[PDB]
């Protein structure tokens, strides 16, 4: 049994980031971490390994350059068995549909029995990659899963998707399947200092595009389905700032509150 | 030219965003000579033709599928076949939980131009240009689609205005492709207090820190006459019940005349549940937090000293 979890290291900007030139934010203002969704998704796989008296292989896989190793190391430390990073400089600027392709060819080698992805990423919030993987692979899918009922080897699986305004809907899905996991399906763990440590002895496995049958010609912004024309910061508001003390800022809120009763 | 809209419905009600996309569509087409086809997909999909039959729709296609409600196999099949049979220049999906389950499938399988959660859309000349977010709505990314006979966009809900009035599409029927779906829908499931449809709200987000910190914003609220509410993280963690979540997946605080957002950054899905409140105060230490860009008043500051002192004057 094997669960492949696809993971993204996402960028957050610091306050007073700026722009190149035009076509992106300045490489300096970015801080990298593991996409928030992926915690829950990896947790979900470990939750499966944990609960079954049979052997289960959780492996994490990332398409990124090597600043990503640091996030993979964190997955390692939180229980994952093996970690694989796909990269070529060619791949730079690949949108979600290209990342779909690159992920697929890795997933074709690993041959896992289920694949998890994150509803979306926090930076690009595309909300498209995982399902795109589902497509090249031709596997059954579901996006936005709040609860999973699966036993390694089973061949159907009962998930619940999370709908607007609250409701959930159960859905029985055939496996192998892809699913994109939502926030809150579970409470992910923190690595222990022993985890951190043993993980520091593991290898992060390098895989290039040729190892999966792909070349310069299959990847990166040029073969994406959208071209950036330019980014810009939006003008942000017509709102009134209040400046001064607590006693004042708070005095103001209390005027407004009282203006309403 | 055609613009293909795909509607959305669940458990027998047409979801409002449908009407928003027609809006989008209509405000987009370059010549009033261009048509706007709308499709609607489901085993009892007929029911909707009265409701779908409205200003802006030139053709209405009804697609009887295997299932009553959304199902990603059925949907990708149908929309593929409509795309083939209408050769739209542009097909518009609601960026919604259903769409997430298939839209990118479509785009992947042939060369379609593709872009999601788009909130500004326009032509420049013969050239379609779209705008969505970046770096967590810290920037706009304006994108185009060189080469692309056909472009598929998922549209943010509550951005585009629906049209006033009735109309007269030509109505048609197809069968969905015969598809033997690889998943099967089962039951819809719900998991007292108040219905946070109500006047005055104090709403805490991640900003607050730790479960122990809630009691004093619970107390703050008790003492202003406010109803305690929160962003998603608080409820995910189990610190307030899911009844008090504002947001795209919680409650929409319809009758809120006052909303103080404390330690909430303003994510897209939070705004969804509260963006229409008339007075929104935002308190937040991070001056570029998106919440500020729909508030009426903003304070930049720690929620903790704004708390006491408030709780002290009151
Ligand atoms: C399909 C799906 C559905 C979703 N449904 C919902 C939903 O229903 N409701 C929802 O809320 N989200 C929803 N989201 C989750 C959403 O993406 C965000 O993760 C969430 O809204 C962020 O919550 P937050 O603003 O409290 O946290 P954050 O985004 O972490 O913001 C915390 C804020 O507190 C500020 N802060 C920290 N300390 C202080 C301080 N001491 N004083 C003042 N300010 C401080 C920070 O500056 C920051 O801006 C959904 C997401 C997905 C994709
Ligand atoms: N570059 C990537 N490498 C590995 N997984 C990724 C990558 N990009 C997206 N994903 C998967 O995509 C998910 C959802 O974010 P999105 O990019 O919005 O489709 C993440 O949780 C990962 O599962």
């Amino acid at each position: 049994m094997k669960i492949l979890v696809a993971v993204k290291q996402t960028a957050a900007l610091e306050e007073d980031f700026e722009i190149r030139d035009g076509m992106d934010v300045d490489e300096d203002f970015m801080m990298y971490d593991l996409n928030e969704w992926d915690d829950f998704s990896l947790e979900e796989a470990m939750k499966i390994k944990e609960s079954s008296d049979t052997d289960v292989e959780v492996v994490v896989v990332s398409v990124g350059p090597d600043r990503v190793d640091e996030s993979l190391r964190k997955c390692l430390a939180k229980g994952a068995d093996r970690a694989v990073r796909v990269w070529d400089d060619a791949a730079e600027g690949s949108d979600a549909i290209v990342v779909g392709r690159i992920l697929t060819e890795v997933i074709k080698k690993e041959a896992p029995d289920m694949v998890f992805a994150g509803v979306q990423s926090s930076d690009q919030a595309y909300a498209s990659t995982g399902i795109s993987v589902a497509s090249y692979l031709n596997w059954p899918h579901a996006a936005v899963v709040a609860d999973l009922q699966y036993k390694p080897g089973d061949n159907k699986a009962v998930i619940r998707r999370e709908l607007e305004g609250g409701m959930l809907q159960e859905v029985e899905i055939n496996c192998p399947a892809v699913l994109t996991i939502q926030l809150g399906i579970n409470k992910p763990r923190y690595a222990s200092l022993r985890g951190i440590k043993q993980a520091a002895t593991k290898p992060i496995e390098e895989v290039s595009l040729a190892d999966i049958g792909l070349s310069a010609n299959d990847v990166g912004a040029a073969q994406s389905m959208s071209r950036v024309r330019r980014m810009y910061i939006p003008e942000k508001g017509r709102a009134t700032m209040i400046e001064g003390t607590i006693s004042e800022q708070a005095a103001k809120i209390i005027q407004i509150i009282n203006e309403f009763k | 030219s055609k613009i293909l809209v795909i509607a959305e419905h669940r458990r027998n009600d047409l979801r409002p965003v449908s009407l928003e996309l027609i809006g989008a569509a209509n405000g987009l087409k370059k010549s009033g000579e261009d048509k706007v086809v709308v499709a609607v997909i489901g085993s009892q999909a007929d029911a909707f033709v009265p409701a779908l039959s409205v200003n802006g729709v030139d053709e209405l296609v009804v697609v009887k599928g295997s299932s009553i409600d959304f199902d990603p196999d059925v949907f990708e099949a149908s929309v593929s076949a409509l795309i083939a049979a209408h050769n739209p220049s542009v097909v518009l999906l609601p960026h919604s939980v259903d769409s997430l389950g298939y839209a990118s499938s479509l785009a992947s399988k042939t060369g379609y131009g593709f872009a999601t959660d788009v909130y500004i859309v326009e032509y420049q000349g013969d050239e379609l240009v779209a705008t969505r977010g970046g770096y967590n709505q810290k920037v706009n990314v304006e994108v185009d689609f060189p080469g692309k006979s056909t472009v598929v966009l998922t549209i943010r809900p509550s951005v585009f205005k629906p049209l006033e009035g009735a109309g007269s599409p030509v109505v048609s029927n197809v069968d969905a492709p015969s598809v033997q779906s690889r998943s099967q829908n089962k039951d819809y499931v719900e998991v007292d207090i108040d219905i946070t449809t109500v006047d005055f709200i104090m709403s805490i987000g991640r900003g607050i820190g730790e479960e122990t910190n809630v009691e004093q914003f619970r107390e703050l609220a008790d003492e202003a006459g406010a109803t305690l509410c929160c962003s998603r993280p608080i409820a995910d963690a189990g610190w307030l019940p899911k009844s008090r979540q504002v947001g795209q997946s919680g409650k929409v605080v319809g009758s809120c005349k006052l909303y103080v957002a404390m330690g909430i950054s303003g994510s897209i899905q939070h705004m969804a549940g509260m963006k229409h409140v008339p007075t929104i105060i935002a308190v937040n230490t991070d001056p570029g937090a998106s919440i500020f860009t729909i508030a009426k008043y903003g304070i930049v500051a720690d929620i903790f000293d704004i708390e006491e002192e408030l709780k002290a004057q009151l």
